[PDB]
């Protein structure tokens, strides 16, 4: 039933009722949610991504906001929590005019011509700032100050702006899959540093290995030299127990002659004083061919992944190896210092100082399990604003600087295509002032208060506003080094506009069979 | 609690919000009140089942009868209540037609609110469409009357009133009215509907009935007195018998002996109060109560005409007709509450003796047309139609203009009103069309209540009235649903009671439309 | 912490209920505002129904049901007391005023703070109030304009321009060299029997009761007004006597007795009437209140004095101003130095009554306005409309400063409160802003009763802009943005005065409320 408009009224308060919900996790001053699968999982996060996509909500009007965000990580990676504030203050302020008799499709007229004029708004605010160490702190300070509680706020900057000014040489575009994410346990939070070279999950497990080789050959494998098949036209036949131990060291022949092979290649090229030799050998390696190597000076490495192979192609530069029969010294590589970390637990394999790997490993530290997927889904919206201040070289201020000197220009300015889109241009500058308006709840300030303070300030220059964390005065983003990405605050208008327009465009909703 | 009653906010009153229409139940007030009258216009209508509230059984289809007995309650439905009043005002004729054809316009004003159009643009464009009507009326008008004061114009004339009060009666009630109006009629500008006063006896039927002239009452003279042309009328609603005092006035009896002398006692002194009015020279007495035996004596004694009227509203015509006021004590002995007649006699009607009270001197215009009947109940009915009958023509005093009727003068208004509206230009037109098609249920109620389709001699109508063919109207044939001429079947109604009829319906429908709230309020 | 007997609303849900009662009466009283509106139904419970758009009538004779709306009722008692005019106007100031304080009170603002607002915004717009009046002198084309405006919206456009002319007239004969003018002068009688387009002006005054006597003067051209409140009918003693007598005969000649007394003033009358002015053309007219004998009515109506009876105290005080007779209350001290005169004395006929007129004076300083109608509820309405069509007119010649009707004084001022910098305090602009928009709901409303869009009149009237003094209204027929200072919409400058004043008092009161709580309900 309800033939009506009662069908905009409930989709609104699923806008209204989704915007009271996810506004108090904005900020570096918000609060955060938690995340309870049932069976006994804790996850704490401010991202609102992971707050749409993995959080279920019962309402099915919400569950289309939930697609929204889903859509904002792909182009950007930044500002989820931040499309949804909006599109719930631009189907409330849109409300005041539907009651009294204004068609939904004359605010989405309205709402596109403001549209052009913000978008055009943002070419005349944004800084092309030449990209150096220092601005791309500020950048990284404004998206990993949100994520943490401000114990490793200090330390996790030049983690990440280290690591990509690393990969950005020769005006080669940046590519995510270079950088590799590790986690451990058993150390403080504060501990995690960047890694030059790869980190192995197994290591060297024989007490005749070297703890530090400071240079090395490196001869990529891939050879089981386990228990394997015959290779050889035969088969496995034994009449009692006596002659399964003949038939296992017949079977076990076709191996201990390829370890000795790496023997005569290790001797042959630079089997001098001064050199070294690491096996990265993926598959599994006998327990008793790790003493037939350790005794001559070889660590070998054993269970390793599929895409680590292919990082350690890159920074030794041996070629992958099927065989052994046919060993070659064009399939050796060479590192530096390759040595072992040592945990409380396990110990790992750390192979830094290489000639040109084209890869960096980021290396998380962590006491607790929740811990380390919260600094995780941290780096990894990190990395994505940085690099949109690499590729996109020009920035925006933040603080909310771009959302105030919207809603002047919005307010001084005339539609060109009807009288009626007049409430178009002004719903849309008032639903923009919603980021100042909820980072003054978040901060403990009143929110009429700076709000008064950051629109009164105006001078004959070109001057930006924000609002302060801390003592809620009039901020300039300038003068502090508050910073955005201009990438984001473009994808941010774009999409605010489409999706208030099809919340906007329904009158009927129906029961649908499949 | 919460939450709160929307838009009842003053002594909880049902105050209907915007989705529950509360204009819309205003026209569902007024559908209610019509659908009451619809079947009852026409002479093919059916009658109504009248229970008085004094427990007295009717049956009757007059449109006054309805109203009155009928207690509405809806305030939105008085205000076509207190219009057919003033149908009542000026004119005798279309109380039908103020209750049918307002109750159509609202019934077409809610097709035209469902489309969103506002009310305070549909209500300007029924004053529009009313001052067109009142411009065609003028040129519908056919024909008029002759002014020739006979009997055989007024008769011809009179076709139209009988017809739907009393069908059967075509013939009879046209010359019994026809008989009363042209004794008035010399009298210009004097004709006036309480001169005719109706009276009934109860007798064998309409055929018997006759035509006098004066005050004519169906009581005999109590006296012995036949003729006497005595100027003074003293009316006595008291009874004759024995003198009670204001004072005290104890009367004791003991023995047999007081018995003889206090009876003798209140003889003489009903002896006294008779020759109370001797001496004043008033040998007319009319009695409003009842008449002892000795009493008659002293009325042949003094030679006093004594007549006996119990009713009071036949005693009420007599006080504003002579100037007599009755008075409540035995027979008071004053000359300024008498009257004025110059003759007053007995005479037989039909044999049974009845009195007579007309004027010689002067020019007189009182007529009693004495009704007989053998119901009381079908009696009544016939009395409305005389006064339905004699106001029809008391507006014939004024400019003799006659349009001709059954949807002659209803088809014709509603073609030339659409031709006005279909050229009109802005949104007005929509509201100037939908009070065209409200001329045409007046038809469609005479085609139904007659058995026959409507959109059958709807389409009769306009097929008759493109080709130029005017006047022609309904046939009253419930097998036949053809159409005839109206001139040549004599049916012409009024043109001031069709101009009434409709400023009187239309703001009916300006009045209802602009309430739209109803609130009740303590003093 | 609740008590019995009693119910406290201890959170903030008590100013939610505040605000929604008044967003209630606002919704009920929109319906009825300028003459597109429509009008409402006044249930007595007896069966005495009446129609009237006046907001007094609609508030303070209706009854209400919620308590917190019976405060807005009583405004409209204090606003027809001052100025008498804009009772609907000013309710729904206040429905919208209160509607958008709502929005900043759930964003956490405090009351004092938007309160506050209403007090800033309220001086800017009187300073402004004062640049936009016009103090150009009256006259007969002005008066009408002023007169269409409020009549107008009355009237069901049929009774428009026969309306006009009646409270022009009365008006400009009862105000002259700066006097000040008296609604008490008009005297407002009521006539049955005939149509509502019959009411008319009477320069002299209409008398309920008149003469009973068939030789009466039905009309007469001059005569001298005697004003007398002595009974000359049979009375009691005047000296130390008594009631003597032998028996029931005797006490009718001892009244005869006593009506010497009375007879002999009677013939006083007569006495007065030969020799000042007792020749031909001439006659007498007397006036006296209480009751008079007809046998000495005889006596005095064959001589052409046509003598009244039964007046009422009201009706006794017009005629000691219109002919300026002295009233005598003792006939011994008769003399002609308290004598009046009238202009035509005649008594025209009805239906049912008969009424005397004493028209055609030189200055009687009164002048009655007859209204006719056909039923009670029209006769009702129209006086309602005369009498909120005489304040109109009264107070454009107090106050010679006039204002342009049609909402082009709201749009001008909403101009002026939006273009204005923060004097007192930085978040005072909050209650500046919803003081601007709550100017606009009267531009808003009249569009939604005319039955055009109300956002396609609201930006068409804000888009006229130019170099020069331009104040444009709403068009109720077209819907284009109109001058209404050029078609003439005016209204009174102490309307726009006391709608400033008194929508920032009760809205303050309304929104400083904390607590609602019986004492002892
Ligand atoms: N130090 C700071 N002081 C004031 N404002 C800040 C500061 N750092 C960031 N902001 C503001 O916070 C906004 C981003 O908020 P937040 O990081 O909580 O959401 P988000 O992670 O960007 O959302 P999403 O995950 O959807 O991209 C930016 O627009 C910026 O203006
Ligand atoms: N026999 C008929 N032939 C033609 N038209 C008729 C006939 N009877 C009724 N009408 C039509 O009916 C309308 C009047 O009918 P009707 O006599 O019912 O009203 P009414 O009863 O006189 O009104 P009231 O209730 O005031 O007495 C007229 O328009 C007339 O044309
Ligand atoms: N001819 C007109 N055209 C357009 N608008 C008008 C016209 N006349 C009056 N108005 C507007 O209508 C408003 C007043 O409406 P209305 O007369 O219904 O209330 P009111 O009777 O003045 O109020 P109250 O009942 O308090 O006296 C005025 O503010 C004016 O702007």
């Amino acid at each position: 039933v309800a033939r009506a408009q009662a069908a905009l009224a409930v989709n609104i308060s699923a806008a209204r009722g989704l915007q009271d919900v996810l506004r108090t996790n904005l900020g570096p001053k918000g609060t955060m949610k938690m995340l309870v699968s049932g069976a006994g999982d804790i996850k704490l996060t401010k991202d609102g991504n992971v707050l749409l996509h993995e959080m279920q909500i019962q309402h099915p009007t919400a569950s289309l906001i939930a697609k929204v965000a889903t859509a904002q990580d792909d182009i950007t990676g930044d500002g989820t929590t931040s499309n949804v504030l909006i599109i719930g203050e631009l189907l409330k302020q849109a409300d005041l005019y539907i009651s009294e008799g204004l068609h939904p499709r004359i605010i989405t007229e309205g709402f596109e011509a403001a549209k052009e004029k913000a978008l055009q708004f943002l070419e005349e605010v944004k800084v092309s700032r030449e990209m150096d160490r220092e601005t791309l702190i500020d950048v990284a300070r404004t998206s990993l100050r949100t994520k943490v509680h401000a114990e490793l706020a200090d330390v996790l900057t030049e983690a990440v702006v280290d690591s990509i000014l690393a990969i950005k040489k020769q005006d080669e575009p940046i590519d995510l899959f270079m950088i590799e994410i590790m986690e451990m346990k058993h150390k403080s939070e504060t501990d995690t540093s960047l890694i030059r070279g790869l980190v192995l999950d197994h290591g060297a497990r024989h007490p005749d290995m070297k703890k530090r080789v400071e240079d090395a050959y490196i001869l990529t494998c891939n050879v089981s030299l386990e228990y394997e098949k015959t290779e050889v036209n035969s088969g496995f036949f034994y009449k009692s127990a006596e002659e399964r131990e003949k038939l296992v060291k017949a079977e076990r022949k076709f191996i201990e002659d390829r370890v000795k092979k790496i023997i005569e290649l290790k001797r042959k090229v630079c089997g001098d004083s001064d050199k070294g030799f690491v096996v990265i050998n993926q598959k599994g390696i006998d327990p008793f061919s790790l003493d037939a190597l350790s005794k001559e000076g070889i660590v070998a490495l054993r269970r390793a992944k599929r895409r680590n192979m292919e990082r350690l192609t890159l920074a030794c530069g041996g070629v992958a190896l099927n065989s052994f029969d046919d060993l070659s010294p064009d399939c050796l590589g060479h590192a530096g210092l390759v040595y072992e970390y040592t945990l409380g637990e396990e110990k790992f394999t750390f192979i830094e100082k290489c000639n040109n790997p084209r890869s960096v490993t980021l290396l998380i530290k962590g006491p607790n399990k929740h811990t380390l997927t919260q600094i995780k889904d941290a780096v990894r919206d990190g990395l994505r604003a940085v690099k949109n201040a690499i590729d996109d070289g020009c920035v925006v201020p933040g603080a909310g600087a771009v959302e105030v000197a919207m809603a002047e220009a919005l307010i001084k300015h005339k539609p060109s295509v009807k009288g009626r889109a007049q409430l178009g241009v002004q719903a849309f500058a008032d639903a923009l002032l919603i980021i100042p308006k909820v980072l003054a709840q978040n901060s403990g300030f009143d929110l009429q208060e700076t709000l008064v303070k950051i629109q009164a300030e105006h001078s004959e220059s070109g001057q930006l506003v924000g609002v302060d964390l801390n003592t809620g005065e009039p901020m300039v983003a300038a003068e502090v080094g508050v910073w955005d990405n201009y990438c984001v605050k473009k994808q941010l208008l774009h999409s605010c506009t489409v999706i208030a327009t099809n919340i906007l465009l329904v009158d009927e909703i129906m029961r649908a069979g499949m | 609690k919460a939450p709160g009653f929307a838009q009842m906010l003053k002594e909880g009153a049902k105050h209907f919000s915007g989705l529950e229409e509360a204009v819309y139940r205003n026209i569902q007030a007024c559908k209610e009140l019509a659908q009451t009258t619809r079947t009852a216009y026409g002479p093919n209508g059916m009658n109504k089942m009248v229970i008085n509230h004094l427990e007295k059984l009717f049956v009757t289809n007059d449109a006054a009868t309805i109203l009155r007995e009928l207690e509405v309650q809806h305030p939105a439905a008085k205000m076509i209540v207190m219009a057919s009043h003033m149908q009542e005002q000026e004119v005798g004729d279309g109380t039908n037609f103020v209750l049918v054809f307002a109750g159509a316009l609202l019934e077409l004003a809610e097709e035209l609110l469902r489309i969103g159009l506002s009310v305070s643009e549909v209500i300007e464009g029924y004053e529009i469409a009313c001052r067109k009507a009142h411009e065609i009326l003028p040129n519908l008008v056919c024909c008029s009357a002759k002014n020739l004061r006979d009997i055989d114009e007024v008769s011809s004339l009179l076709r139209t009133s009988i017809m739907s009060k009393q069908y059967g009666n075509e013939v009879f009630l046209a010359k019994l009215i026809a008989q009363a109006c042209v004794s008035i009629f010399p009298d210009s500008g004097h004709f006036n509907v309480d001169n005719i006063r109706v009276c009934k006896i109860l007798g064998s039927g309409i055929s018997s009935s006759s035509v006098l002239h004066g005050m004519v009452f169906k009581k005999e003279t109590e006296g012995d007195v036949t003729s006497v042309k005595d100027a003074k009328i003293a009316v006595y609603s008291c009874p004759f018998d024995g003198m009670i005092t204001e004072t005290k006035g104890t009367v004791l009896i003991k023995t047999a002996e007081e018995l003889m002398n206090f009876s003798k006692g209140e003889e003489n002194l009903m002896d006294a109060q008779v020759k109370a009015i001797a001496d004043t020279g008033a040998n007319v007495v009319v009695t409003g109560g009842k008449v002892a035996d000795m009493a008659l004596h002293y009325a042949n004694k003094y030679n006093i005409m004594l007549v006996r009227l119990n009713s009071k509203w036949d005693l009420r015509r007599l006080c504003k007709t002579v100037g007599a006021t009755a008075l409540p004590r035995l027979t008071p002995p004053v000359l300024e509450e008498m009257g004025h007649c110059d003759s007053v006699y007995l005479s037989e009607v039909g044999d049974t003796q009845v009195v007579v009270f007309k004027h010689e001197k002067e020019d007189g215009a009182i007529s009693t047309i004495v009704l007989r009947g053998s119901t009381d109940n079908l009696m009544d009915d016939i009395e409305r139609a005389v006064d339905d009958g004699v106001n029809t023509f008391k507006v014939l005093t004024r400019d003799k203009r006659l349009v001709p009727g059954g949807g002659a003068t209803e088809i014709e208004l509603a073609k030339q009103i659409t031709s006005y509206g279909e050229t009109c230009p802005g949104l007005e037109q929509y509201a100037i069309k939908k009070f065209a098609e409200a001329f045409e249920a007046i038809p469609r109620a005479l085609a139904e209540n007659s058995g026959v389709k409507a959109n059958e001699v709807i389409s009769k109508l306009y097929a008759v009235h493109q080709e130029g063919n005017k006047n022609v109207g309904l046939d009253i044939e419930a097998e036949v649903p053809a159409v005839k001429d109206m001139l040549e079947a004599g049916i012409l109604d009024t043109y001031l009671g069709k101009y009434w009829a409709i400023k009187l319906a239309t703001n009916a429908a300006v009045t209802v439309l602009r309430v739209d709230q109803i609130i009740m309020a303590k003093p």
